[PDB]
C-alpha cells in the first residue's frame, strides 16, 4: 500500500498543481528581505538554531533569486531590538547581501520586534522605485507579539496605496494580524501567509517563495523599457571602472557612454540604464511559456513503447509510470518526467512529434 | 510632511550631520563645492535617495513598552542607569516628568535625585507592586500622589467616551435594570476585608487596564461597517486570480546589413555510403608533416597572442607614488560626477537648463585644462615615463568627456544653426 | 437558492447548506405540522438563526394560518444579532422576489435603552428613568400643562410627535435594525419606547428577552396583544430554571423596614396634607373601593399601577377591597402595624424555615391580620398612591417590596417556602438576620405560556440529556432527539486534564481552593498556555471572590509579572461598563493582534451570551467543577424539593448543572464548519462526565483524552496548531459536510 499512497499523494499534489497557467508573473522585481534578531530565535528547539538555519536558508535564498531573477534587485533590513536596521539595499551584487549576512552570522541575535518600524523604512526604501519595479517584501517572524510606536492599520493603508503584494512565513502558528497583512496587501488572497511544520518543508516553503508571483489585470502597468545590451571586451591594459575607480584588466563597454562595469546585470552608473545580457532575459522564458503536466497512462491499456522515450530504460509493470506529454504524446517515465519538469525546457518528443 | 526632494535638500543641518559622519563625501564636498565651486543644491540634488535613507534612519522612533513590569532593582541595587531608559520613563510618566523638571535644577542633584526615585513610594507603586503604607518611600515625590491621582481621573475623562453598540454590556445589564431578585454571593462580589475595605487589586487591574489604553491611544494618535464584519464568506465564492495570461506570436525577421540539388544529394549519399561499406584506412589520416606545420605555425599564433593576453588575464600594484596617484583617483572620481551632472544636464529636454549646461560647460573646460597641466606637471617632473601610466589611465574619461563635447557642439550648431 | 421541502417554498441566502441544519428544519416542519411541544439539541458549531428565520418567513407567508411566531431569546445582544440576521434574510428574500414583501417583526427592551429624550435617558438607574418618564410623559402630565399652561410638569417631544403621528405611520413597513431605528426616530425626534410599545399587536413577529415573558409585571402586558395562536420558539433558555426562581424569590433587610417605616410616615404626613386641603379625591377612592373598582378600572391605560403584580395574572383576586383597608387611614395603620409584625419577626435568633401558611398562622395568632386583606394590599397601595399624587416617591419606593411580598406569601403557599435567618451576611462583623422566599418550581410561570400556546418549541445548544426538563417542569413534547454534526474532520479538540505536568491531582473545591502546591502546579499550566496563545485565551472559575483571590497572590508572587511581556489580561470587572470597555481593548487587540486572555465566572455575566470566533474563539479553559455554592438553603431546599416531586437524585443533578454551566461557558467557540480549536478542561472529576456531556461534545472526546496531562496536552495542540496551520482540499467536504443544492438533491434520492 506504499505505492498507493505515493499515488494518492501525487494525485493530491497534481490537484494543487492544475492550475498550470500562462499567467503574466512579476518579471521586473524590487524585493525588501526583512529579517529579525530577535530572542525568540535564540531557542534550541531548532538545532543548531534557529537563527542557524535562518543564515545558511537566507544564503540559499540569495543564490536562488539571484539565478532564477537576476534582473531584480534585493534589499536587506534587519529587526534587532526594538528597532530595525538596514545592512543592504536593493543590488544586483549578491556579494554585499552575503557579507552582511555572515556578518550577521558572526554575531548575536537578540531584541523584540517592532514591525511598524520595519514596514515604514521598507516604504521609504521603496519609495524611488519606478511602477514597472514590482515592490515586493518577505517577511519571516519567530514570535506572537510586537509593540509598535504608532498604529499599524494607516501603515496598512499606506502600503495598500503604495501597490505592495508581501509574502509573510511565521514560525509557530497562524497570527490574525499576519493574516490581514496578507489579505489586504495581496487582494483578500491568504495564501501568502504561510508557517513551516520542519526544515524539509521550510526548504520547500523557500524554493516556492524564490518564483515570481503572477500579476492583475486592475493593476496594470503595460508600458515600454528603454534596455541596452553592454559590449564586453577582453582588454590589454589595467583599466579603471567607473563606479569602483579601480584598475581591472577587461570588462563591458556601455551602450551610450562607453565606460566599464565590474558586473552584470546592473544598470549603468553614468548614462543610468539598465545593462542586460542574454542570458537574464533567457532565464524565465519558461515562466513566460510553462511546461504542463504529463499523463501518466495506466498499465491496463497496450503501449507504445515498453521502454522509456527519453532516457531510454524499460517501463516496469504493478502500476504504470509512463507519462506522456500531452503536446507529443510520447509516453515517459518518472524519472526522467520529473527532471524535464524541474531543470529542462523542452520536451524532445514534442522536438521529435513535426509540426 | 518633509519627505519631499525640497524639503530634503532644505534640511541642511542634516546634511551637515551626515557630511560630518561620511569621509569621502566630504572630501568630494570640498573638491566639488569649496575648490570648485558646485552649488549645493545639485550637489546633493544626485544624492536624493542617500538624504532619504539617512532621514529615514535618524527620523525613527521605538514602540512603546511597560518599563516598570521589565525592569527589577535587582543592600544598595546596582543600576544600569540607560538615558533612553529614562526617558522612556519620562514619555511613559508625565507625573514623572513633572517630578523631574524641578527637582534637579532646583531642589537636589540627579544622583541623589534618581537616588530618592528608586525610593520613592510612587516607584514601587506605580511599579508592579501595591503600595505598602509600611514603606517610607520619599517624602519628597509623596506630593505627587494627589497630582498623579488628579491625572487618572483626567485621563480616565479624556479616554471616556460612547461605547460601540453590539460590544457595550451596559446595554446588556440595562436592558432589564427593574430586576429585584436576589444578589449574589461574596464570591461574586470584588474582594474586600471585614471592614469592607477592598485589597486593592481591582484598582491595579484599574491601571493595567488604563496601560492598555494608553497603548491604544498612543496607537490613536496624530502620527454600516456594522454590516461588514457581520457578514460571513465561509459560504461564498473564493477570491479569484484575475491576473492576465500572455499568448506569442513569433516572427523573427533575417538579417540586415549555390543550392545543390536532389539528385546531387541522393549521389553523393550514394557515394558515401559505397566508400564506407568499401574501406576504412586507419593511418591515413596522419598529415603530412609540412601541412601539420602550418597548422603548428597557425596553432602557435593563436597561442602567442592568447597567451599574451592571459599573461595579463584592491587594485593592482602601482608605480605611481601616492600624492599624485591619489591626486588622479580624485580629479577622475570628480570629473565622473561632472559628466554625470553632464548627462542630467543633456537627458533633461529643456530649455530651462540652457544656463546650466554652460555654466558647466565652462567648468568642465576648466577641468579639460586642469588635466592637460595636471599631464604636463607629471611629464615635466617625471620625464613622461610614468606619466604615460597617468594618461592612457585617465584616457578614457577624458575620451567620454570629448564625446560630450562633441555632443554639446554638433547639438548646438543643430538647433542654433 | 430557493428549493422546495414538501409542501412550502423555502429560500436560503447562501448557495451551500449543512445536513444537520436540513434535518433540523425538516423535524421543526413536522413538530409544526402535528403541533404541541418539542426539544431538540442542535449542534452548536451549526448556523441555525437564518435558518429558522427562513423556514419562519417562508411558514408564515405561505401556509395559510399565517400564525403569528414569537421567538424567546435571552439578552438584547442576541436580539440585535437575530435582527441582523433577519434584515439580510429580507434583503436576500426581497432581492430574490424582485419586490419587498409586507412584514413587521421587531425587538423589545426598558426605557432606559429606549428613551430618547436625552435629559431623561441621562439618569444611571432604569429605575429613576422610568420615574422620571413617568412623571413628565404619564398623561398626568400632559393634563396638567392642558390645564394650566404655567403647570411646568413637561411633555418630552419624542412623546409628543407620537400623537402628533398615527400609530400605522409611526415607520415604513418593514423591518429596523435597533441603530436604524434609533437614528430614524432621532432625526424625526420619536420616542421608540412607546412606539414598540404600540407595535406589540401589529408586528408579524416579535423576539424579546424572557423576563417580560415569565415575570408576571411585564408579561401580560405583552401577552394580551400577542395571538393566541402564535407559533413559539425559544433560545438556549437551559438557565430559565434560575430565571423562574429569581422571578419568584425575595428577601427582606433592616434597611427595607426602615425604608418602610420612613416612606409610611412621610406617606400618612402627606395623607394629612391632602385631607386638609381637600378630602374628596379619598372620599372618591374610598367609594370606588365601596364598588370594588381595581387598578385597571380606575387607572387609564396610560397610567400604570404602582405595586405592579407579584403573582401571576391567573392569580388575582377580582372582589372588592376589605373593610378593614378600605379607608385610607385605616389602610395605613393596618401597613404600620404589618411592619411591626414584620419586625418583630425580624428579630430571629437562628434559621428558620417556615411554611407560607405556618407565617399566616402566626400571624393570625399574634395580630389580626388576614390572608384577603393581605391580597389586596398591593392593589389598595397602588391606588392610594395614584389618588395621593406623592410623585417624589424615593421614600415610598420601599413598600413595593413589602405589597409585593404580602401578596406573594398570602396567594401562593405550597411549592414555596418562606426561609428566616439571622445573617443576611454571614461573613460579617454584625449579623443582620434576614427572612427569604424562595420559589421551588419553575414550571409556574411557563404554565401560562403552556396553556396559551399549543405550538411551544423548544431548542438550545448544549441541553444533555433532556429527561429532567420535563421533570422540572410539568410538561411533556410529542417528539424529543438531539442533533450532532456531520463534519468532515474534527476541528474542536476536547481532553480532560485530570493532572499538571507533574502528574497531580487538581480540583476546584471550596475547602482545597487555596492550596499553595495545587495553585502553582495551575500557574504553570497559565505559564505554558500564555507562552503558546497566538490570539486569544479563557480561563473560568466557579467563583469571583476565588479568582480574586488566587490573582491577588498570583500578582503578589509575581508569575503575572512575568507572562506580561507576551499577551494582556482582562478580568470581568464588577462594573460591565468597564467589562464593556474591557471587550473593546480585547477585540482591538486581537484586531491588531497583541491580543489578550479573559476571566469571567461560569455563572457569569460573559457566560451567559458572549461569542468568539476563529481568533477570540481559539480554546477556553475551565479550572475544577463549576458548582453552586454548597451551603444555599435555596438550593438544599430545591434540591429535596424536586427530589420528593420528581425523584431527582441531588448529588446527580449538582454535577449535571455544573456541567450545563460548563458546556454553555464552552459552546462559545465554534460557529460554522470553518472555527476551530482546543477544549480544555482541568479537574480530576470530569473523566466521569462524558454521560453529562452533549452528544456532539462528547463525540470529539476521546477514552485516552479522559485521563491526560498538561504535557502531552501542549504536545497535541502544537499537533493540532500545524494541522490546521495548513489548508485543506475543498472535495474532501465538498458534499459530506457541506451540500450543494445538487448534493442536497442527492442525498433525496439516496433516502428515497
Ligand atoms: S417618551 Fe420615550 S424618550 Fe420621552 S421620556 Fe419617555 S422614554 Fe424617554
Ligand atoms: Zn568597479
Ligand atoms: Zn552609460
Ligand atoms: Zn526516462
Ligand atoms: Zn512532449
Amino acid at each position: 500500500a506504499s505505492l498507493v499512497a505515493s499515488i494518492v499523494e501525487a494525485r493530491k499534489k497534481r490537484t494543487a498543481k492544475k492550475n498550470i497557467t500562462p499567467y503574466q508573473r512579476g518579471i521586473i522585481r524590487s524585493l525588501i528581505l526583512t529579517l529579525d534578531c530577535s530572542e525568540a530565535m535564540l531557542e534550541k528547539d531548532l538545532r543548531p538554531n534557529r537563527h542557524a538555519m535562518i543564515i545558511q536558508y537566507a544564503i540559499d535564498f540569495v543564490h536562488e533569486f539571484f539565478d532564477q531573477n537576476p534582473i531584480s534587485q534585493m534589499g536587506i533590513i534587519i529587526m534587532r531590538n526594538g528597532l530595525a536596521q538596514l545592512v543592504s539595499q536593493v543590488s544586483g551584487n549578491p556579494q554585499d547581501h552575503i557579507d552582511a549576512l555572515k556578518s550577521i552570522r558572526k554575531q548575536e541575535p537578540k531584541g523584540n520586534p517592532s514591525l511598524q518600524n520595519a514596514l515604514e523604512m521598507a516604504r521609504g526604501l521603496l519609495l524611488p522605485v519606478p511602477a514597472h519595479c514590482t515592490r515586493e517584501v518577505l517577511i519571516v517572524f519567530g514570535s506572537l507579539s510586537t509593540t509598535d510606536p504608532g498604529d499599524i492599520h494607516q501603515t496598512i493603508d499606506s502600503l495598500v496605496s503604495e501597490k505592495i503584494r508581501v509574502k509573510v512565513l511565521g514560525l509557530s502558528a497562524q497570527v490574525a494580524i499576519c493574516k490581514e497583512l496578507c489579505k489586504a496587501t495581496n487582494y483578500g488572497d491568504e495564501s501568502f501567509y504561510k508557517i513551516l511544520l520542519d526544515e524539509t518543508h521550510l526548504k520547500e516553503l523557500f524554493n516556492e517563495a524564490v518564483t515570481p508571483l503572477p500579476v492583475n489585470k486592475i493593476n496594470k502597468g503595460f508600458t515600454l523599457v528603454k534596455m541596452g545590451f553592454p559590449t564586453r571586451i577582453f582588454e590589454d591594459t589595467p583599466t579603471f571602472c567607473s563606479c569602483h575607480s579601480k584598475l581591472v584588466y577587461g570588462g563591458y563597454f556601455c551602450p551610450n557612454c562607453h565606460s566599464k562595469v565590474c558586473s552584470l546585470p546592473t544598470v549603468c552608473p553614468c548614462c543610468d540604464l539598465m545593462l542586460i545580457l542574454s542570458t537574464h532575459l533567457a532565464r524565465s522564458y519558461h515562466h513566460l511559456m510553462p511546461l504542463k503536466t504529463f499523463a501518466e497512462v495506466p498499465t491496463t491499456e497496450k503501449f507504445r513503447s515498453e521502454d522509456c522515450f527519453s532516457c531510454q530504460s524499460r517501463f516496469p509493470i504493478l502500476t504504470s509510470s509512463r507519462y506522456r506529454c500531452e503536446d507529443c504524446k510520447q509516453e515517459f517515465c518518472v524519472d526522467c518526467d520529473v527532471f524535464i519538469h524541474e531543470i529542462l525546457h523542452n520536451c524532445p518528443g514534442c522536438e521529435s512529434k513535426p509540426v | 510632511d518633509s519627505l519631499s526632494k525640497e524639503k530634503l535638500l532644505t534640511n541642511l543641518k542634516l546634511q551637515q550631520s551626515l557630511l560630518k559622519g561620511n569621509k569621502v563625501l566630504m572630501k568630494v564636498f570640498q573638491e566639488t563645492v569649496i575648490n570648485a565651486g558646485l552649488p549645493p543644491s545639485e550637489f546633493w540634488s544626485t544624492r536624493i535617495p542617500l538624504l532619504r535613507a539617512f532621514a529615514l534612519s535618524t527620523s525613527q522612533k521605538v514602540g512603546p513598552y511597560n518599563v516598570l513590569s521589565t525592569i527589577k532593582p535587582v543592600n544598595k541595587v546596582n543600576v544600569n542607569l540607560s538615558r533612553e531608559k529614562i526617558l522612556n520613563i519620562f514619555e511613559n510618566y508625565p507625573i514623572v516628568k513633572k517630578a523631574y523638571t524641578d527637582n534637579v535644577p532646583k531642589n537636589f542633584k540627579e544622583p541623589e535625585f534618581w537616588a530618592r526615585f528608586f525610593s520613592s513610594k510612587l516607584f514601587r507603586k506605580l511599579r508592579g507592586e501595591k503600595i505598602m503604607q509600611n514603606d517610607r518611600g520619599d517624602v519628597i515625590i509623596d506630593r505627587y500622589l494627589t497630582l498623579d491621582q488628579e491625572f487618572d481621573r483626567k485621563d480616565d475623562d479624556m479616554l471616556l467616551h460612547p461605547v460601540k453598540k453590539i460590544i457595550d454590556l451596559d446595554g446588556n445589564i440595562q436592558d432589564d435594570p427593574v430586576v429585584r431578585g436576589n444578589r449574589p454571593d461574596f464570591t461574586m462580589q470584588p474582594g474586600v476585608d471585614i471592614n469592607g475595605n477592598s485589597d486593592g487589586t481591582v484598582d491595579i487591574l484599574k491601571g493595567m487596564n488604563r496601560l492598555s489604553e494608553k497603548m491604544i491611544m498612543a496607537l490613536k494618535n496624530e502620527y454600516n461597517d456594522e454590516r461588514n464584519e457581520l457578514k460571513i464568506d465561509d459560504l461564498n465564492e473564493s477570491y479569484k486570480t484575475n491576473y492576465a495570461i500572455i499568448h506569442l506570436k513569433r516572427n523573427a525577421h533575417e538579417k540586415t546589413t549555390l543550392k545543390v540539388s536532389n539528385q546531387q544529394m541522393l549521389q553523393q549519399l550514394s557515394l558515401v555510403m559505397d566508400n564506407l561499406i568499401n574501406k576504412l584506412d586507419l593511418n591515413q589520416v596522419v598529415p603530412n608533416n609540412e601541412v601539420s606545420n602550418k597548422i603548428n605555425k597557425r596553432v602557435i599564433t593563436a597561442i602567442k597572442i592568447n597567451a599574451k593576453q592571459a599573461k595579463h588575464n584592491l587594485e593592482v600594484k602601482s608605480t605611481l607614488p601616492i600624492d599624485l596617484l591619489e591626486s588622479c583617483r580624485m580629479l577622475h572620481t570628480t570629473c565622473c560626477e561632472f559628466l554625470k551632472h553632464f548627462y542630467i544636464h543633456f537627458q533633461s529636454g529643456e530649455q530651462k537648463q540652457a544656463s546650466t549646461v554652460k555654466k558647466l560647460y565652462n567648468h568642465l573646460k576648466d577641468c579639460i585644462e586642469k588635466l592637460n597641466e595636471l599631464f604636463q606637471d607629471v611629464l615635466n617632473g617625471d620625464g613622461e615615463s610614468m606619466s604615460n601610466t597617468c594618461t592612457a589611465y585617465l584616457k578614457p574619461v577624458l575620451n567620454s568627456i570629448t564625446l560630450a563635447t562633441h555632443k554639446y557642439d554638433e547639438y548646438f550648431n543643430e538647433y542654433n544653426n | 437558492m430557493k428549493f422546495y421541502i414538501d409542501d412550502l417554498p423555502v429560500l436560503f441566502p447562501y448557495p451551500k447548506i449543512y445536513p444537520e441544519q436540513y434535518n433540523y428544519m425538516c423535524d421543526i416542519k413536522k413538530t409544526l405540522d402535528v403541533g404541541g411541544n418539542s426539544i431538540l439539541e442542535m449542534p452548536s458549531g451549526t448556523g441555525k438563526t437564518v435558518s429558522l428565520l427562513s423556514l419562519t418567513i417562508a411558514y408564515q407567508m405561505h401556509y395559510p394560518e399565517h400564525r403569528k411566531i414569537i421567538y424567546c431569546s435571552r439578552t438584547m445582544s442576541e436580539i440585535e444579532k437575530a435582527l441582523v440576521e433577519l434584515e439580510n434574510l429580507m434583503d436576500y428574500r426581497t432581492k430574490e422576489l424582485g419586490y419587498q414583501e409586507d412584514f413587521r417583526g421587531l425587538g423589545l427592551t426598558s426605557r432606559k435603552n429606549l428613551c430618547l429624550h436625552p435629559e431623561v435617558s441621562k439618569e444611571r438607574k432604569g429605575t429613576v428613568v422610568d420615574e422620571k418618564c413617568r412623571r413628565m410623559t404619564n398623561g398626568q402630565a400632559k393634563r396638567k400643562l392642558e390645564e394650566d399652561p404655567e403647570a411646568n410638569v413637561e411633555l418630552c417631544e419624542y412623546h409628543e410627535n407620537l400623537y402628533n403621528i398615527e400609530v400605522e405611520d409611526y415607520l415604513p413597513k418593514g423591518v429596523f435594525s435597533f441603530e436604524k431605528l434609533l437614528k430614524y426616530c432621532e432625526e424625526k425626534t420619536l420616542c421608540p419606547y412607546f412606539i414598540v410599545r404600540r407595535m406589540i399587536s401589529l408586528c408579524n413577529i416579535i423576539i424579546y428577552s424572557y423576563h417580560y415573558l415569565l415575570d408576571p409585571k411585564i408579561a401580560e402586558r405583552v401577552s394580551n396583544e400577542v395571538s393566541k395562536d402564535s407559533i413559539v420558539i425559544f433560545d438556549e433558555a437551559h438557565n430559565i430554571d434560575n430565571v423562574c426562581i429569581e422571578s419568584l424569590s425575595l428577601d427582606l433587610t433592616t434597611d427595607a423596614l426602615r425604608r418602610a417605616t420612613r416612606g409610611a410616615n412621610a406617606l400618612d404626613e402627606r395623607i394629612s396634607e391632602v385631607r386638609k386641603v381637600d378630602s374628596q379625591k379619598l372620599q372618591d377612592e374610598y367609594e370606588k373601593l365601596v364598588q370594588g373598582l381595581h387598578s385597571a378600572d380606575i387607572l387609564t391605560d396610560q397610567e400604570e399601577p404602582f405595586v405592579e403584580t407579584p403573582v401571576l395574572p391567573q392569580d388575582l383576586l377580582t372582589e372588592a377591597i376589605p373593610g378593614n383597608i378600605r379607608r385610607a387611614e385605616h389602610f395605613v395603620s393596618f401597613l404600620k402595624r404589618l411592619i411591626e409584625y414584620l419586625k418583630t419577626r425580624m428579630k430571629v435568633l437562628h434559621v428558620i424555615s417556615e411554611t407560607p401558611k405556618s407565617f399566616l398562622q402566626h400571624l393570625k395568632q399574634l395580630t389580626f391580620i388576614e390572608r384577603k386583606p393581605l391580597r389586596f394590599c398591593s392593589e389598595r397601595l397602588s391606588l392610594l398612591v395614584r389618588t395621593l399624587e406623592v410623585t417624589e416617591v424615593e421614600d415610598f419606593t420601599a413598600l413595593k417590596d413589602i405589597a409585593t411580598f404580602a401578596t406573594l406569601i398570602s396567594t401562593y403557599e405550597e411549592g414555596f417556602l418562606l426561609i428566616i435567618e439571622p445573617y443576611e451576611i454571614e461573613n460579617a462583623a454584625v449579623p443582620n438576620p434576614i427572612m427569604r422566599f424562595t420559589c421551588l418550581d419553575a414550571s409556574i410561570a411557563i404554565k401560562p405560556v403552556f396553556e396559551r400556546f399549543s405550538s411551544v418549541i423548544i431548542t438550545s445548544g448544549t441541553i444533555s440529556p433532556l429527561d429532567m426538563y420535563p421533570r422540572m417542569l410539568n410538561f411533556k413534547t410529542v417528539l424529543q432527539k438531539s442533533y450532532a454534526m456531520t463534519l468532515a474532520k474534527k476541528s474542536f479538540l476536547p481532553m480532560i486534564i485530570t493532572k499538571g505536568s507533574d502528574q497531580v491531582a487538581i480540583s476546584s473545591r471550596f475547602e482545597i481552593r487555596n492550596d499553595p502546591s495545587i495553585v502553582r502546579n495551575y500557574g504553570s499550566m497559565l505559564v505554558e498556555f500564555a507562552k503558546i496563545t497566538p490570539d486569544g485565551m479563557v480561563v473560568f472559575f466557579p467563583s469571583y471572590l476565588y479568582m480574586e483571590s488566587i490573582v491577588s497572590m498570583w500578582q503578589t508572587m509575581g508569575i503575572l509579572d512575568e507572562v506580561w511581556k507576551h499577551k494582556l489580561i482582562l478580568v470581568e470587572t464588577p462594573d460591565a461598563q468597564e467589562t464593556s470597555l474591557a471587550l473593546e481593548t480585547y477585540r482591538k487587540a486581537c484586531s491588531n493582534g497583541r491580543g489578550a486572555i479573559l476571566l469571567s465566572v461560569a455563572r457569569g455575566k460573559v457566560s451567559e451570551g458572549i461569542d468568539f470566533d476563529h481568533q477570540y474563539g481559539r480554546t477556553v479553559l475551565m479550572i475544577g467543577i463549576p458548582f453552586q455554592y454548597t451551603e444555599s438553603r435555596i438550593l438544599k431546599a430545591r434540591l429535596e424539593f424536586m427530589r420528593e416531586n420528581y425523584r431527582i437524585r441531588e448529588n446527580d443533578f449538582l454535577s449535571f448543572d455544573a456541567m450545563r454551566h460548563a458546556a454553555q461557558c464552552l459552546g462559545r467557540v465554534l460557529r460554522g464548519k470553518d472555527d476551530y480549536g482546543v477544549m480544555v478542561l482541568a479537574d480530576r472529576r470530569f473523566s466521569r462526565k462524558r454521560s453529562q456531556l452533549p452528544k456532539w461534545i462528547a463525540q470529539g472526546l476521546s477514552d485516552a483524552d479522559l485521563n491526560l496531562s498538561t504535557d502531552m496536552a501542549i504536545s497535541n495542540t502544537k499537533q493540532f496548531l500545524r494541522t490546521m496551520a495548513q489548508p485543506t482540499d475543498p472535495k474532501d467536504q465538498e458534499g459530506v459536510s457541506v451540500w450543494s443544492y445538487e448534493d442536497l438533491i442527492k442525498h433525496q434520492n439516496s433516502r428515497k
